[PDB]
């Protein structure tokens, strides 16, 4: 067992004691990303409204 | 966080107030709008209900004046504003289609006017909670055209029910199951949340288990009061979680056709009950308020509230405990399916209560139920005229039989899963 | 009522031992995948042990010691009596033995050999023992023969010898009582003795070697296991070691003794309802 | 001297960011309205504690921090609390309505709208400091929050400082305290998306602290204020060598040279004694032999699992208190010939140690003893990965029948980002067996 780089000051000690040796994506991705995503729920929405529409014009000829 | 309550039709309104009743009384409020509270716990949260004296964000909604100048007169009646009292008066007929096409299609636009001056002043608007019954026609079909009108200017709010089911042992006309099966249509695509009540379980409770031979209306809505109370306890009380809507929605709701709840309630009074009672009578088939055998399905999700002081320790334990042995009834495939909060106060006259809250596929139960009713006059197209008259086609109806067995078949393969 | 899953279908032992559990009528058994179980009677591979241990308010046991293969792999065998100095480099009681290495310290200066027999040295492209040249013979037949013992260790890491030990080489099982007799007989001394005390040297050595690697003392779910310990015995009488294996089967008519055996030491410990081993 | 900039993220991050901050001025002596009577260089300086608090002209010692929550209810309670002198009202940044536990909704929708003012507010404190070397970022994982705007903010970090360290500190999901069905979604997705940003990252497993405050602290049923103060304490002991003298980890970049040989096995598993009642009447102070030995025990680990079972690639041992050199290579000498203790071949069998001889501190009437000697163990273990097995198979059982991801695709999320992230985790998996066993 082997002590190395020891140091000492008024805080405390540090050191190492060996026992044995051995044998990113753009701004502009991000934004692309995030992007294709509002755009996903927007779809969803005038998809909604689009059959709501549908229903308020059955509500009428019924 | 503010929500806006808004009930409609005879039963709607008539459960909406006592609703109003039970939990004025839980925060103090008085029959004249003010306060007279001890705790600020009352007060944290008022918001959620109450506008600022303390007045309810409630709308009152019906195609006849009859109950709503009950409601006008009785206990907590003047506690309501009174511009947001919104009727009609030639009514609905025990009708869908009066309720949803024809008549309520008049007065639709001026109910949107209250609503609509409700959510703009919500600094963080939840969504709505609507109380109707869905064998009438008010509450079933003007408030479902309520509830598409609601989706179509919010969107992106929460929508939460509370439907009261049709039943032949306590039934107003036999159309019930036309309009219970046009109204499960419109709630399927419509809410995030619906709480079934169902008035053969309120009529059996009121018999078998609370000894009353003659039960009436009234003692069926005592019922749906607490239950609605309990349920509501964590969006009104403090918690070390936030309860809100949304996030009830997103817990209890896997798959987004599936959201009709199977609501239960204990105890249904000097011996407080024991926390392991609370536990087991939760739980308990005649506890529940939907009159399905939760033993005939498997639960998806649950969500249990204790109210009191007890020992939370002892609830985790007895919480932990029931899933223990009814494990084959909670799906192992939605690891950790079963929350647990805890409230301080508690209700009215009650030092211990519970209130269960369970996405059980045994709901179907209710629904086979309503659907054969339903095709049993509909094979015949008995009593279809009622509904011709107002416009309607019988594809319609076809359309609202087949999504409905759908709905059925839906519960069914996760039953199995 | 208990609770219990079962993830070994073909495994004879518990097979009935999850049958004595039902008929207690304090024992349900789940499916297989359903995490809120007391009990688990493992799958023999890729037993999922890191998820045990994990499920609030469950006292969960297994009947499988995570680290158990060190001992029940020939390889890794050779490779603990080698290597562990509770072992020594020859323990007197473990053939030497050679493991795809060592094949150049494999002192091969009688140089008969064997797996995972022949005299000339390697051509089966395992590990390589010494046979045993001269075993002991059962007379009349001049016949060779195995003992098999079987040994449970409970969650306190007790460590319990099966009173009943079968001998494969007659009705091919000879039993203890038997083998006794036989031996009193034949060479004038008791199967306690001259074997049995070398056995119970052996399977103290082995399970006390790796009890720091396995124990469960203060884990956060429990392990017991049965073991099946398989010795040689020469003609001075001397008792060698085999294998251990990890999943043993046991005889027939012993699968109904041994069976209750683990139910009352290995799993009613643990969980209680309302001699047949020797603790080594 | 060269500053670290701290962001505390969600609820979780939050509350336990209000007991790291805490605990830091009970340590630094800085009193609730941050004046520090000790520090003779008024209104500046570049000593140990300037890492984590700038100055003012008048005095006040400022925490470099930035608190985001998407909802108001708990970042309130510090604009009010006890501490709100301490912040300048623009370090905390609430929206108005949360993620409702969903992963997409913190990350997509509702990220969106706020990521580009967080950014501003944390480049505001980065223009105060000579040097930044990086952040310490404080979340759940399971929170919509905590790990969708999370990892909406570790992207933007590496691109703005690509050249900053950042080091995590994620409470992992517990049902004992849980809060969401969906956390196990919520941990996949952020891990995914976050761990190419990430240099080390300490996981925090729930229910780890809640059994440790249960079985040594005697409460039946610990809260958040429990939890989060005795998860203070570790923080305090990983993060102590930035904030004082010493040359054991003294820098963010030295906790990966030092913890973490592989980048993406960046998960160094923390370990932590003593942990003793305050209202333990009769004590009797552990030993440096037995405090260390006590690190070896799951039972006082962070996270549960079997360290005995995989292959360690560092470890390091922070000595807190009355502890010097000799004890320390007595109790290891004794300990190596007791426990199985295995490294990876190509990694040297040893210990790097940092002693700090003042003593831990405590919140005065909290719950924990007041200790002469405590110790925090980082390794890197193979071990800590039964915790991504755990999580992977909780997110299998749910995905196999698509439950709840309806709340996610209506986000915006597509079913593709979800089986992506999973077979990121199946890697994260793989690695960890190739290097263990
Ligand atoms: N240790 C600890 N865990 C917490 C705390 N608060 C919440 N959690 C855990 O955090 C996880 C998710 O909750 P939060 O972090 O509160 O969520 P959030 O980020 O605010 O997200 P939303 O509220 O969904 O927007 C759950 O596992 C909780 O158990 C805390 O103060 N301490
Ligand atoms: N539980 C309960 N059910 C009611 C009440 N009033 C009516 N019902 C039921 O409500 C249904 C009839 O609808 P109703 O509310 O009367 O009609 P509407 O005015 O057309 O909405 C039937 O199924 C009745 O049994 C009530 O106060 N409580
Ligand atoms: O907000 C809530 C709420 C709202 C209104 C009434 C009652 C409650 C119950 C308390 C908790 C939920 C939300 C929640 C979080 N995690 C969960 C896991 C399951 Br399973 C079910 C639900 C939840
Ligand atoms: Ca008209
Ligand atoms: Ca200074
Ligand atoms: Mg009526
Ligand atoms: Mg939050």
């Amino acid at each position: 067992m082997e002590v190395i780089e020891l140091n000492k000051c008024t805080s405390g000690q540090s050191f190492e004691v060996i026992l044995k040796p051995p044998s990113d994506p753009s701004l502009e991705e991000i934004q692309k990303k995030l992007e294709a995503a509002e755009e996903r729920r927007k779809y969803q929405e005038a998809e909604l409204l689009k059959h709501l529409a549908e229903k308020r014009e059955h509500e009428r000829e019924v | 966080r503010e929500i806006v309550h808004i009930q409609a039709g005879q039963c709607g309104n008539q459960i909406g107030a006592k609703f109003w009743e039970v939990i004025s009384d839980e925060h103090g409020i008085d029959p004249t709008g003010s306060y007279h509270g001890d705790s600020d716990l009352q007060l944290e949260r008022i918001n959620v209900y109450y506008n600022e004296k303390y007045v309810p964000r409630a709308i009152l909604v019906d195609l006849e004046p009859g109950t709503m100048d009950s409601v006008r007169s009785g206990p907590f009646g003047q506690i309501f504003r009174p511009d947001n009292f919104v009727f009609g008066q030639s009514g609905a007929g025990n009708n869908w289609a009066k309720g949803h096409y024809t008549e309520g299609a008049e007065l639709v636009d001026s109910v949107l006017d209250v609503v609509r001056k409700e959510s703009e002043s919500c600094d963080c608007l939840q969504g709505f909670q609507l109380t109707h019954s869905l064998g009438g026609g008010t509450g079933s079909g003007m408030g479902t055209l309520l509830i598409s009108k609601i989706r179509e200017e919010y969107p992106d709010r929460i929508m939460n029910t509370f439907s009261v089911m049709p039943s032949p042992k306590v039934s107003d006309t036999v159309v019930e199951p036309y309009n219970a099966t046009l109204s499960v249509h419109q709630l399927v695509e419509n809410t995030d949340e619906t709480y079934c009540i169902d008035n053969e379980a309120l009529y059996d409770i009121c018999f078998r288990t609370l000894k009353l031979t003659t039960p009436t209306y009234g003692d069926l809505n005592h019922l749906v009061s607490a239950t609605m109370s309990g349920v509501t306890t964590c969006l009104r009380f403090p918690g070390q979680l936030n309860a809100d809507l949304r996030k009830l929605a997103v817990n209890m709701v896997p798959f987004p056709r599936l959201h009709f709840f199977m609501p239960g309630f204990a105890p249904l009074q000097y011996r407080a009950l024991t926390v392991p009672e609370l536990t087991q009578q939760m739980f308990d088939s005649k506890n529940m308020m939907a009159a399905c055998d939760p033993r005939h399905g498997r639960y998806l999700t649950v969500a249990a509230i204790f109210r009191g002081r007890m020992s939370m320790k002892e609830v985790d334990e007895q919480m932990l405990n029931v899933q223990n042995k009814n494990s084959s009834y909670f799906v192992e495939w939605i690891p950790n399916n079963v929350k647990t909060a805890v409230c301080d106060i508690p209700p009215r006259g009650l030092k211990m209560s519970a209130t269960f809250i369970g996405n059980s596929t045994a709901i179907q139960e209710l629904f086979k139920r309503i659907s054969e009713q339903f095709t049993a006059m509909f094979r015949r197209k008995a009593f279809l005229h009622w509904y011709t008259g107002e416009g309607m086609d019988e594809m319609e109806f076809t359309e609202a039989e087949s999504n409905m067995n759908d709905l059925v078949s839906e519960y069914q393969q996760y039953q199995d899963a | 009522m208990y609770t219990f899953v079962v993830r070994d279908e073909n495994s004879s032992v518990y097979a009935e031992v999850s049958r004595l559990l039902l008929a207690t009528g304090q024992w349900k058994r789940l499916r297989k995948d359903n995490p809120r179980f007391n009990l688990m009677l493992g799958e023999r591979n890729r037993l999922p042990f890191g998820r045990l241990g994990h499920e609030p308010g469950l006292v969960q046991l297994v009947n499988y010691y995570r680290g158990a293969d060190k001992l029940c792999r020939k390889a890794s065998l050779v490779k603990l009596i080698k290597t562990s100095p509770e072992l020594s480099e020859s323990c007197t009681w473990f053939p030497e033995s050679y493991v795809y290495d060592e094949r150049e310290v494999f002192a091969y200066n009688g140089n008969v050999w064997i797996k995972s027999i022949s005299s000339e040295a390697l051509d089966f492209i395992h590990v390589i023992q010494k046979y045993l040249e001269k075993p002991l013979l059962l007379e009349p037949g001049h016949r060779k023969f195995d003992i098999r013992s079987w040994v449970l260790v409970d969650h306190l890491y007790n460590i319990y010898l099966y009173r009943e030990g079968v001998l494969r080489t007659e009705e091919n099982e000879m039993f203890f009582e038997e083998f006794n007799q036989y031996l009193m007989d034949a060479l004038n001394t008791t199967l306690e003795n001259s074997i049995l005390l070398q056995i119970k040297h052996i399977i103290r050595s082995c399970l006390m070697c790796i009890e720091p690697a396995i124990s469960t003392k203060h884990l956060h779910y429990q392990s017991f296991q049965l073991f099946g310990f398989d010795f040689m015995v020469d003609e001075e009488l001397k008792v060698w070691l085999i294998e251990v294996n990890g999943a043993p089967a046991c005889a027939q008519k012993l699968y109904a003794e041994l069976c209750q055996g683990i139910v009352d030491v290995a799993i009613s410990s643990v969980f209680p309802l309302a001699s047949i081993f020797i603790k080594l | 001297m060269r500053e670290c900039i701290s962001i505390h993220v969600g609820q979780a991050g939050v509350q336990i960011g209000n007991a790291c901050w805490e605990l830091y001025c009970l340590e630094h002596g800085i009193q609730p309205d941050g004046q520090m009577p000790s520090d003779k260089t008024i209104g500046g300086g570049d000593d140990s504690f300037n890492t984590f608090f700038s100055e003012t002209g008048a005095g006040k010692h400022v925490p470099r921090a930035v608190f985001v929550d998407l909802e108001p209810t708990v970042i309130d309670e510090v604009r009010t609390g006890t501490y709100r002198q301490l912040f300048h009202p623009e370090q905390l940044i609430t929206g108005k309505e949360d993620a409702a536990n969903n992963y997409a909704r913190g990350h997509y929708t509702i990220g969106k709208e706020i990521i580009d003012l967080v950014l501003d507010r944390i480049r505001k404190l980065a223009d105060q400091c000579t040097g930044l070397q990086g952040f310490l970022v404080f979340h759940s994982f399971g929170g919509g929050t905590g790990s969708g705007f999370t990892s909406l903010l570790m992207e933007r970090l590496s691109v703005d400082y690509g050249k900053k360290s950042k080091l995590e500190f994620s409470i992992y999901p517990a049902p004992q305290v849980s809060t969401a069905v969906v956390e196990p979604y919520n941990s996949i997705l952020t891990t995914h998306t976050t761990l190419e940003h990430s240099d080390c990252a300490f996981m925090v497993d729930n229910e780890a602290i809640y059994d440790i405050c249960r079985r040594n602290l005697d409460i039946e049923r610990p809260t958040y204020t429990n939890l989060n103060r005795l998860i203070s304490q570790i923080v305090s002991s990983i993060t102590a060598s930035l904030r004082f003298d010493g040359a054991l980890n003294v820098d963010l970049t030295e906790f990966q040279t030092n913890l973490v040989p592989y980048p993406r096995i960046h998960f160094p598993l923390a370990t932590y004694a003593p942990v003793i009642s305050a209202e333990k009447a009769y004590h009797e102070q552990l030993s440096v032999a037995e405090i260390t030995n006590a690190c070896f025990e799951p039972a006082n680990q962070m996270v549960k699992c079997d360290p005995r079972h995989g292959k360690y690639m560092a470890c390091c041992l922070l000595y807190r208190g009355d502890v010097v050199p000799k004890d320390v290579n007595a109790a290891i000498a004794t300990i190596k010939t007791k426990r199985s203790i295995q490294f990876v071949d190509w990694c040297p069998t040893g210990f790097k140690v940092g002693i700090n001889y003042q003593p831990p501190t405590v919140v005065p009437g909290g719950d924990l003893a007041k200790v002469q000697r405590a110790v925090c163990m980082l390794s890197n273990t193979t071990a800590i990965a039964e915790a991504w097995a755990r999580l992977d198979h909780k997110f299998d059982l749910m995905y196999a029948k698509r439950a709840f991801v309806h709340w996610y695709v209506g986000e915006g999320m597509e079913e593709g980002e979800f089986s992506e992230a999973r077979e990121d985790m199946a890697a994260l998996e793989k690695d960890y067996e190739e290097v263990g066993v």
